[PDB]
């Protein structure tokens, strides 16, 4: 039956995000709370009044075929439905399960990407976990040869979790997947020009208050890129520049289109051109900085065939002359006249001039120092500063490609070459190319915008093993966020709770800090009262407020600590003094405690 | 002068927030201080518990038209029978409009 | 702004010395009518400016006079029309207090006016507008002021109509020639 | 004082506050997760505003309950006195406050606050003074516990005006930190509360004078001119104080009319003084 089963699967458009939609021409709902049955019920409304007769006639045939017959190719495809949540269908989390089950029983280890999932199911207990089986099946799916896997090995050898520490292994983990990725790339991509791909590694509550608070978290917020901005005669040009980038760099709610931006540059241009000596105040620069992008994409071939290479030259070559007068920047174009007569014409003196000339600018990122030392490699007797320096302003700045290749340069030679420097930069490497190891950030926000809540924490969920921090917060923010004062706290199966925990502590040891006070409150909700002070110190150490304060609340009274009134003074004291505006909380909690002290003296 | 609370009403409208103002309002309103404030005393308990024409030119109309007629006199007069009439803003703009 | 300042420590130098008798407070209460027929011009002269009282009443009255006047006099440079109307506002109230010399003073009368005409003048103005509750501007209020004076306070009624009539015919006389 | 409408304005006025701010410690709670953040939400403009006035409202309150307790019942002549020279002093103060913007905002209002309330008591107490002059009944001397409960009025206000002095000077003294605009700003505190407790000391000679005299009466020249001497006494103790501490300061305002004020009550000591001559 499957033939005919494939050629009606074919028409219903597995999954719309609304991401791309957008783009031809907010924010979302999180719940705070999960009940089981509720979900039971929200699936029986779903099949019974939502879905249509086609659709019912395709799932039943697709049963029957994956039942009646192994057919093990509805099998997988009924498990990619049910699980992710595609052609419509509602989200059922025992059905996947069982279904990828029976896949790995009929292919008898033959497929290593059921097997992943399979893992992902096993170690987070959603379908108990038992880490026995996740690291045999981690193992196994290393063996056949994914990436993921070995990531995610790497990963737990590294962060010390579930195995002892050992930067060894972890070391030949990541520099074997560090170099099939650079085998990956061709030679164009990796010297001449990085290809662009949006990030979706923007941590969730960033969009919303915040973690912790409003205006009282540590850690700065990260939304790198949300819809930059800033009566007739003036506002027309930087209106149209504004168009132009935010249809360049795409922000999060709609993804980026540069066909649009392209023609209205093409155009812009033709009609600014003859008369611009009479825009000197203001709009000769706004002006020349399009300019500037226009020619940038005319190089790179983005929204159209092929680059135009000498319209390119010209039109960068007129936006610096331009720019001479008026004293405008140079950085992008200078940038971009260097890659040219590098590679296209081979006129290299030109070149090292242009870098010379941009390196100190602002918007130059790695491409010069990485360019740079590949030149004074390949030419020694030019002058030009040393290898390893460069590489390694390079690698600080945060040019991808350079990373690797500095961390190469670094294996071979002493120059303080510890195991966890290099363990380090492979994995930042590894971490941050990102392009081909984490898409499925993409997929769980899109299902996140559009009421899939569920299918968000499960994405984002099999991206915390990896060790995407932002994955990690996520996840636990979608399984528990705090609850609002003087309020019942969430009514979430205690099994989500103690995953949420391991979650933010994980967090917390990797580099952040206000999941350690969430992770505290989390267990003081659910009276540990013990090991929270660990992690409240802890925190202490790296100066969080909320913390300090709510360790003082801890000590002045019983839980834990017995009543050491003076160090609670001491603890409140301290919240005065390393910040000012809590001043007023400081000084009328001391207040609270002197009343309760005088009070009972008088018993 | 005037009655000390108008003035100060007035001034708000140059510098502070006009956040202040309305409750002054209450204190002039409120000033004639009814032993119905038990009906505010209610009142302040339930704000407590809720947590827990087209012939107007017509009528601007003149015999004559235009205005360069000599009968300038009819002219202030239709504009003074408005001019009693011009003191209302909700139709005031509506002239405008 | 500088005139402002002089109108201020006139009338502060006024009252001032009207509170301390260094000078005779007779002669302030003078308006035109008894003027007429004595023949005593100086005797309004002063009456330009004068309160009474130097005290913190007063005070604030005389400060949101200067408030006012900081919101019109470095704008009134604009509105060239305000020259050729206060001499006709000076002149507009004389048959009007024919009939009550009213103990109101004059500044008093002339800035209240002022105010009366700027807020018809930007009456579509909505500078200031609190959502949900109170969705008004400008030429909304003067009415709520004057009209419930006379309810609450019982003044004279003819006596406040002059507080505003001078300034209703001058915006007439304004918006008139916009019209013909 | 207080007309009928005037005392319901209080009571509106009292319970609106109330209202408010409740309303806004409610409101600034349950759009919070913790107790620091419901406290730098306070701190914001308008619910701020709220506050203030709650806490003056009752702050203003409580110096009513006070004085009662002390005074008991205030006189006439003893209240227009007090309403008439209010607002002379409410704009001191605020004239004290402005010359420090929002760095040194809050803090100075409070010393601000309790002077005024001061100077109110000084103002009765003199009354009070001529009240004990001029109700005086020879049928008894002035028994140890009349002139006690006196002196137990008079030393309150004395010990409260020492303390705070001292205090202020050990503040002082211990606060040489770069902000020297709160070494000024405790020193003109000092002046306030310095002038107050002269004026304590002028009661205290009048008061033991009068004792003196009548000590005598009962017991065994013309009292005026040493009444006038007193007052040149204390007046002079006045502006060289005013001197000694504000020319440190350079003040271009307050220094100049402290001491213009001065110089004119040292033409009133002229005035004595050549009394005085007459009379020597």
């Amino acid at each position: 039956p499957w033939p005919e089963a494939r050629h009606l699967l074919n028409t219903i458009a597995k999954s719309r995000d609304p991401m791309k939609e957008a783009a031809m021409e907010v924010g979302f709902y999180v719940p705070m709370d999960y009940s089981p049955r509720n979900e039971e019920k929200n699936y029986q409304s779903i099949w019974q009044n939502e879905i249509t007769d086609s659709q019912r006639h395709i799932y039943e045939l697709l049963v029957q075929s994956s039942e009646q017959f192994n057919n093990s190719e509805a099998t997988y495809t009924l498990s990619q439905i049910h699980l992710w949540s595609q052609y419509n269908f509602p989200h059922n989390m025992t059905l996947a399960h069982k279904y990828l089950e029976k896949f790995n029983d009929l292919t008898h280890f033959t497929n290593h990407s059921a097997i992943f999932d399979l893992a992902v199911m096993y170690a987070t207990g959603g379908c108990p976990q038992d880490s026995a089986k996740a690291l045999l099946y981690y193992q196994r799916a290393a063996q056949l040869g994914n990436l993921k896997a070995k990531q995610v090995l790497a990963y737990k050898y590294y962060s010390g979790f579930n195995v002892p520490r050992n930067f060894h292994k972890s070391l030949v983990l990541y520099r074997d997947i560090a170099e099939q990725l650079r085998k990956s790339y061709s030679r164009d991509e990796w010297d001449i020009v990085f290809p662009y791909w949006e990030s979706y590694n923007v941590r969730i509550s960033d969009f919303e208050s915040g973690l912790l608070g409003k205006g009282l978290n540590s850690v700065p917020s990260s939304t790198v890129r949300k819809r930059t901005t800033r009566d007739a005669s003036e506002r027309r040009i930087i209106r149209i520049y504004y168009a132009a980038l935010n249809d360049y760099k795409g922000t999060y709610s709609q993804s980026r289109n540069c066909e649009r931006a392209k023609n209205l540059l093409e155009l812009t241009y033709k009609e600014f051109q003859p008369h611009v000596d009479n825009l000197d105040p203001l709009q000769v620069f706004y002006y020349v900085r399009c300019l500037q992008l226009l020619g940038h994409m005319y190089f790179t071939g983005e929204g159209s065939s092929k680059p135009n290479i000498h319209m390119a030259e010209e039109i960068l070559t007129t936006s610096l002359e331009i720019s001479r007068r008026a004293q405008g920047p140079i950085g992008r174009a200078c940038i971009d006249l260097g890659l040219i007569n590098q590679y296209i014409t081979n006129n290299i003196s030109q070149a090292i001039s242009y870098y010379m000339k941009a390196m100190k600018t602002q918007a130059n990122n790695g491409i010069v120092e990485f360019q740079l030392s590949k030149l004074a490699t390949s030419f020694p007797e030019e002058k030009i500063g040393d290898p390893f320096n460069l590489m390694e302003t390079a690698y600080l700045n945060g040019f991808i490609p350079a990373i690797y290749e500095f961390a190469v340069m670094i294996e071979s030679g002493n120059s303080k070459s510890s195991v966890e420097n290099t363990a380090y930069l492979f994995k930042t490497f590894v971490d941050k190319n990102e392009a081909i190891m984490a898409p499925k950030l993409r997929t769980a926000f899109a299902a996140l915008i559009n009421d899939r809540s569920e299918v968000a924490l499960w994405a984002y969920s099999q991206l915390a093993e990896q060790g995407y921090e932002t994955a990690q917060v996520s996840a636990a923010y979608l399984m528990y966020q705090l609850p609002y004062e003087f309020e019942d706290p969430p009514r979430t199966t205690d099994q989500r709770k103690t995953l949420a925990i391991s979650y933010y502590t994980r967090a917390f040891k990797q580099g952040n800090i206000d999941a350690g006070v969430v992770a505290g409150d989390i267990y003081f909700q659910m009276q540990n009262y013990s090991k929270a002070m660990a992690l409240y110190q802890g925190a202490a150490l790296k100066y969080s407020i909320q913390a300090i304060w709510n360790l003082g609340y801890m000590h002045e009274h019983g839980l834990g600590v017995n009543r050491d009134f003076h160090l609670a003074k001491r603890y409140y004291d301290q919240v005065s003094e390393h910040d000012h505006r809590f001043y007023l909380a400081s000084k009328l909690s001391v207040l609270k405690l002197h009343l309760k002290s005088w009070l009972t003296w008088i018993t | 002068s005037f009655p000390l609370l108008l003035v100060l009403i007035r001034t708000f409208y140059l510098i502070g927030y006009n956040s202040l103002v309305p409750f002054f309002i209450i204190l002039e309103f409120g000033s004639f201080l009814p032993w119905k404030y038990i009906i505010l005393l209610s009142l302040l308990f339930i704000f407590r518990t809720v947590w827990n024409h087209n012939v107007l030119d017509v009528v601007l109309r003149y015999i004559i038209p235009d205005p360069v007629n000599d009968r300038v006199i009819t002219a202030v007069i239709k504009n003074f029978v408005l001019f009693w009439v011009t003191l209302l803003p909700y139709v005031k703009e509506k002239l405008d409009d | 702004p500088l005139v402002t300042r002089l109108w201020t420590i006139g009338c502060l130098v006024l009252s001032g010395l009207t509170s301390l008798r260094i000078v005779d407070p007779g002669k302030v209460v003078y308006s035109y009518d008894l003027v007429f027929k004595k023949g005593q011009y100086g005797r309004l002269l002063y009456s330009i400016f004068d309160y009474g009282a130097f005290n913190w009443i007063s005070m604030i009255n005389i400060f949101v006079s200067a408030n006012h006047l900081s919101t019109l006099e470095n704008s009134f440079n604009l509105r060239r029309k305000f020259c050729w109307i206060i001499f006709l506002l000076l002149v507009i109230l004389v048959k009007m207090t024919s009939i009550e010399q009213p103990a109101a003073s004059l500044g008093v009368l002339l800035h209240e006016n002022l105010v009366y005409y700027e807020l018809k003048k930007n009456g579509n103005q909505m500078n200031v507008r609190f959502f949900g509750a109170i969705d008004v501007s400008p030429s909304i209020f003067p009415i709520y002021m004057n009209a419930v004076m006379y309810f609450v306070y019982k003044r004279s009624w003819l006596e406040i109509a002059m507080n505003f009539m001078p300034g209703h015919v001058i915006y007439y006389m304004d918006d008139i020639i916009g019209k013909i | 004082m207080v007309p009928e409408n005037r005392r319901k304005q209080l009571a509106i006025f009292v319970v609106v506050t109330y209202l408010l701010t409740f309303y806004c410690v409610y409101s600034a709670t349950k759009t919070s997760v913790s107790f620091l953040q419901v406290t730098l939400k306070l701190n914001e403009g308008f619910n701020l505003m709220v506050l203030s006035i709650f806490i003056l409202l009752n702050s203003t309150l409580l110096w009513q309950l006070l004085t009662k307790l002390l005074f008991g019942e205030l006189r006439l002549i003893e209240h227009e006195h007090i309403f008439e020279r209010l607002p002379f002093t409410i704009i001191n103060t605020l004239f004290m406050s402005s010359l420090f913007h929002e760095r040194y905002f809050f803090t100075v209002a409070f010393f601000g606050l309790l002077l005024l309330y001061l100077k109110v008591f000084h103002w009765i107490l003199k009354d009070r003074l001529e009240a004990l002059l001029q109700s005086i009944n020879d049928s008894t001397t002035m028994k140890t516990l009349i002139f006690s409960r006196f002196s137990f009025n008079l030393v309150l206000l004395a010990v409260v005006d020492y303390q705070i002095i001292t205090r202020c000077i050990s503040s002082i003294y211990t606060n040489q930190k770069s902000d020297i605009e709160s070494t000024s700003l405790y020193l003109i505190q000092v002046m306030e509360f310095t002038m107050l407790l002269i004026d304590l000391l002028n009661l205290f000679l009048q008061t033991c004078l009068n004792f003196w005299e009548f000590y005598r009466s009962q017991q065994s020249e013309g009292k005026f001119m040493y009444e006038k001497a007193i007052d040149v006494f204390t007046r002079f103790l006045k502006t060289a104080l005013h001197l000694s501490m504000l020319i440190p300061f350079r003040m271009p305002m307050m220094l100049l009319k402290d001491v213009v004020w001065d110089i004119l009550a040292l033409y009133q000591s002229g005035t004595s003084l050549w009394k005085i001559w007459r009379n020597n």
